[PDB]
């Protein structure tokens, strides 16, 4: 019933940058704002309450203030281990409204993938399905063009591609891209490869073997 | 006669039952580490319940933590002579006032009441009116210390300068057990014992 | 190891001020507003030590000053109002007629402004009472100690009523001499 | 040690009850209040309600009649039931802690969170295959392998690798609902190219929803 406007919806920064977050209120919310992070697989870890005061246990860099009518989280040096997603909460009556959240992501130096194709295991084959597996290892930045190529040739809806959340210490992520045929369709070819296209790649990068 | 000097306040930069309320709150704190060897002096500007300007010793000028303090930090770091006295205060303010009143605080000891009362199975080792906050508290079952069932309150400050704990044991007492409870503390000169005589 | 502040706040629209000093928790003295004198949290402590409470009165002359630049710095922008929270304890473990002190401890508040009466079988007890005054934490909000010396009965109950506007009703922390433990 | 700890079934049939149960410890549910607050994946957080220490219950309008929040003291638990649920409840379901009997006192350390899904379907356990090392995942001085966690349902896997003893270079990924309607992911991990065949790598995928557990040996391939 109380609105809260996050802004902005996704940054990117150096370690060592001064980030800034904002959360408008379409009521008053009399100073009863809580900020807090989440980082993925995890909890929300309590940062900031009564729009000013620092948890036990919250580095001395975060704090938070009031722009005006807008409230602010302000981290002062930035750290690699503080990619997470920050959310602005109002407790000041029922009901307790979150914000949209914001994605905050650590920038690096551009560093190019480690292909590594693995072939379908026995296991799987003489269960009636095989799976290849194509795995970029520590890359920056996440946009990756992971494409399969079966005897030279494009497939397309037959694959499916997971990537992980950034490191916590080098701020790099993986992919994990999937192709899976029945064993009568993955019989029928030869040489199976996946290209990978990235920005840190002068040239695409094709990892092959042959079944 | 032993006199407590003050740490005088900055002027800033410039620029009844339902109302408003504004607070600005100052703490000038001294940091003891080793006795009077490492000291450590902090002169902290708050605005309510947020710090906006900051003196620290070990980086020896005044900083902004927040926006509002930028104005009044370039003001304070304008004025070296008024930088001196901050930097000299790790010896002519916090070394002065630990030298009058080392007697009383530092070395204030106060002698524990220990007291072991069943509860609503559990046991209770109360421990109260104490000084300092530095105690340790172990349960003895037969004459072997339990680190299975010991939950404690924590040190828990009266006001009085003195503290109290309730170090609790959830255990299964049958048929005779002795139960016993000890202190370690720094006003004791050897550890203190209280047994429950079941 | 050892922690010693010199705390200075100012209130406003209240026109409260305070002065004092804390060793690793505890209150050493505070300078009272009225009758511009020191009072040591013991009294053992004056009998020991010394300090001028003019000067003090003075850093908060300065604090005022300051708190009206903030004021404006800030536009205008309120502290947020909050809630305290209210335990009551026992000095001793209480046996019946021997005498004891219950202590009314309140936590992690701001503004330091609050109001808190003893209530005997919901009677007020205005006298023979004591109180410390707003201690400051470390997260910057407050804390403060009420005391009430009294002699451990069957039947009597008491009651701690604290008013903070953190809160829309007065909180009120009951305790009797049976069930005396609440702490887990 | 505060914790929080949710606890349920993880997979509900739709228009059932879900019933969710936050054992907590550390402190007392007689001076602490407790929310529940739900995360559905990907999207932003939503406040169920509470249930304050002195009794009192609040929910939310929206879920107003569904939600029943109760709370057993002596036990140091406090129980959560939906009533009537709908593939929008779920979500990653959260308590979390606050001081007295009112609004305005802040929620304070906040506990893992259970996973529940919301489908009609059957539980599955997951089809564990190693995924080799060989000259086509060895890039010079480094080599690459993994286990494939496959046609699984519910969420969630876990997979550790030598027991916890490998945590260096593991990578586990999330999972991708396929066409056919179960989950699958892998974990890989980077090790140095010497030491193939001279150190054992065995993954550990546990699969609690359907009672699963497999360890796989991954050994060294060619082709
Ligand atoms: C502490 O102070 C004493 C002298 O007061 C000194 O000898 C010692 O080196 C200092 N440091 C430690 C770690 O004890
Ligand atoms: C204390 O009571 C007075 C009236 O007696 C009232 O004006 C004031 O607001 C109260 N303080 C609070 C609610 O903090």
């Amino acid at each position: 019933d109380i609105q809260m406007t996050q802004s902005p919806s996704s940054l990117s920064a150096s370690v060592g940058d001064r980030v800034t977050i904002t959360c408008r209120a379409s009521q008053e919310i009399s100073g009863y704002l809580t900020w807090l992070q989440q980082k993925p697989g995890k909890a929300p870890k309590l940062l900031i309450y009564a729009a000013s005061t620092l948890d036990s246990g919250v580095p001395k860099r975060f704090s938070g203030s009031r722009s005006g009518t807008d409230f602010t989280l302000t981290i002062s040096s930035l750290q690699p281990e503080d990619f997470a997603t920050y959310y602005c909460l109002q407790y000041t009556n029922y009901p307790l409204t979150f914000g949209q959240g914001t994605k905050l992501e650590i920038k690096r130096t551009v560093a190019a993938p480690s292909v590594f194709i693995f072939p379908p295991s026995d296991e799987q084959l003489k269960s009636g399905t095989a799976s290849v597996v194509c795995l970029l290892n520590n890359f920056y930045p996440r946009e990756a063009k992971v494409q399969w190529k079966v005897d030279n040739a494009l497939q397309s809806g037959n694959s499916q591609e997971s990537v992980t959340e950034q490191d916590s210490k080098d701020s790099t992520y993986s992919l994990s891209s999937t192709l899976t045929l029945s064993k009568a369709d993955y019989e029928k070819h030869k040489v199976y490869a996946c290209e990978v296209t990235h920005q840190g790649l002068s040239s695409p990068v094709t990892k092959s073997f042959n079944r | 006669a032993p006199k407590y000097v003050k740490q005088n306040t900055l002027k800033l930069a410039t620029s009844g039952d339902t109302r408003p309320r504004f607070l600005e709150q100052v703490k000038h704190e001294c940091h003891f580490f080793n006795g009077t060897e490492r000291v450590r002096f902090l002169d902290r500007y708050f605005y309510h319940q947020e710090e906006y300007v900051r003196f620290d010793s070990d980086v020896g000028e005044y900083r902004a933590v927040t926006e509002l303090g930028r104005p009044d930090a370039e003001y304070w770091n304008s004025q070296k002579d008024l930088l001196e006295q901050k930097r000299a205060a790790v010896d002519t303010y916090c070394r002065h006032n630990y030298g009058v009143g080392e007697s009383f605080t530092v070395q204030r000891r106060v002698y524990p009441e220990v007291t072991v009362y069943p509860a609503k199975n559990l046991l209770v080792c109360s421990v109260n009116g104490f000084y300092p906050g530095s105690i340790e508290v172990r349960w003895f079952r037969n004459g072997q210390e339990e680190k299975t069932g010991v939950v404690s309150t924590g040190l828990i400050q009266n006001g009085d300068w003195t503290f109290q704990t309730l170090v609790m044991l959830e255990t299964v007492p049958r048929s005779g057990e002795v139960y016993t409870c000890q202190v370690e503390h720094p006003s004791l000169t050897s550890p203190l014992t209280v047994e429950w005589r079941a | 190891e050892h922690v010693i502040i010199q705390a200075e706040f100012y209130l406003n629209p209240d026109q409260s001020g305070e002065f004092m000093f804390d060793f690793d928790g505890d209150e050493i003295f505070h300078v009272d507003m009225a009758k511009k004198e020191t009072v040591w949290r013991l009294e053992e402590f004056g009998r020991f030590a010394s300090f001028e409470a003019q000067g003090a009165l003075a850093n908060i002359a300065v604090d005022k000053a300051n708190l009206e630049i903030m004021t404006k710095r800030s536009n205008y922008t309120p502290i947020t109002n909050v809630p305290p929270e209210v335990t009551v304890l026992t000095n001793s473990p209480v046996e019946l007629r021997e005498p004891n002190v219950l202590i009314c401890f309140i936590d992690k508040f701001t503004p330091p402004v609050v109001n808190v009466t003893w209530l005997r079988n919901g009677k007020p007890v205005t006298t023979g009472v004591s109180e410390t005054v707003f201690l400051p934490r470390e997260d910057h909000l407050f804390r403060k100690f009420h005391y009430l010396p009294f002699l451990p009965s069957t039947e009597d109950v008491y009651d701690c009523r604290v008013e903070h506007w953190g809160l829309d009703e007065p909180l009120l922390k009951h305790w009797e001499f049976d069930t005396s433990g609440e702490n887990l | 040690q505060v914790q929080l700890q949710e606890s349920g079934p993880g997979l509900v049939k739709p228009s059932e009850t879900l019933s969710l149960t936050c054992t907590v410890s550390g402190f007392s549910l007689t001076s602490y209040g407790v929310h529940w607050i739900r995360q559905p994946p990907g999207k932003g957080l939503e406040w169920i309600g509470v249930i304050w220490a002195g009794g009192s219950i609040n929910y939310n309008s929206a879920l107003m009649s569904r939600v029943t929040i109760s709370k057993d003291t002596s036990k140091n638990q406090v129980s959560l039931k939906l009533s009537s649920v709908t593939a929008a409840d779920t979500a990653v379901y959260y308590c979390a802690r606050a001081y007295g009997d009112y609004v305005h006192y802040a929620m304070d350390y906040w506990g893992q969170g259970t996973l529940v899904t919301v489908s009609s379907a059957s539980t599955k356990g997951p089809s564990v295959f190693p995924l080799a090392p060989s000259s086509k995942s060895t890039s010079g001085g480094t080599a690459a392998l993994g286990c494939l966690v496959k046609d699984y349902f519910p969420e969630p896997v876990t997979v550790s690798w030598n027991s916890g003893a490998l945590t260096s270079g593991v990578h586990t990924f999330p999972a991708v609902l396929q066409s056919s309607g179960l989950y699958s992911l892998s974990s890989v991990v980077t090790v140095p190219s010497s030491s193939l065949g001279t150190q054992t790598y065995i993954c550990n995928v546990n699969h609690k929803p359907s009672n699963t557990k497999v360890d796989k040996k991954v050994e060294p391939k060619s082709c």
